[PDB]
């Protein structure tokens, strides 16, 4: 009995420098929420059918989930650019499975701004598809090194959103799922009921 | 006071050790 009901209903979501992974395996999966996707205001599927999934067995499925902007929400797909796709979070060009996501500013917006939802701003190079980076290196932005010092062309690299609740709905939180469909050389053990 | 996250919000996400 698979908890894919718990990474959408989940009260906390990640940052998305920080996003969080679930992995999902040896269970029965239910894909009700799937089967929902007129209540998202994202979903898009990559090699996948939710009304197919019951017939597919997969050996691991992963559940990314994280909160961006929702004018960011287009760079969660394959062969994007921009802040969140280098910096934060990138899916690769041969990506199968699905980018799930809707507005969440009544919970995650706060009069004033909620600095605690950040991502990271400094990079020395874009990630690789499916990278984590939750690494708080002071980033050197002058030619002269840092040696980790806080100060003057050295600045910390991550960055609060702030998100508050009369932005327009571009800037608004969005809480994202990414479900990556698994079926490597193993025993599949997500299937359907 | 700090820079890109405030100071407390920093010691709150567990970023300062
Ligand atoms: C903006 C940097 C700064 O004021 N300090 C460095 N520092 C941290 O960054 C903790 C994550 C320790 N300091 C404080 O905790 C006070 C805000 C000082």
């Amino acid at each position: 009995l698979c908890p894919f009901g718990e990474v959408f209903n989940a009260t906390r979501f990640a940052s998305v420098y920080a996003w969080n992974r679930k992995r999902i395996s040896n269970c029965v999966a239910d894909y009700s929420v799937l089967y929902n996707s007129a209540s998202f205001s994202t979903f898009k599927c990559y090699g996948v059918s939710p009304t197919k999934l019951n017939d597919l067995c997969f050996t691991n499925v992963y559940a990314d989930s994280f909160v961006i902007r929702g004018d960011e929400v287009r760079q969660i797909a394959p062969g994007q650019t921009g802040k969140i796709a280098d910096y934060n979070y990138k899916l690769p060009d041969d990506f199968t499975g699905c980018v799930i996501a809707w507005n969440s500013n009544n919970l995650d917006s706060k009069v004033g701004g909620n600095y605690n939802y950040l991502y990271r701003l400094f990079r020395k190079s874009n990630l690789k598809p499916f990278e984590r980076d939750i690494s708080t290196e002071i980033y050197q932005a002058g030619s002269t090194p840092c040696n980790g010092v806080e100060g003057f062309n050295c600045y910390f690299p991550l960055q609060s959103y702030g998100f508050q609740p009369t932005n327009g709905v571009g800037y608004q939180p969005y809480r994202v799922v990414v479900l990556s469909f698994e079926l490597l050389h193993a025993p599949a053990t997500v299937c359907g009921p | 006071a700090c820079m890109f996250v405030p100071c407390a919000v920093r010691h709150a996400l567990g970023l300062c050790a």
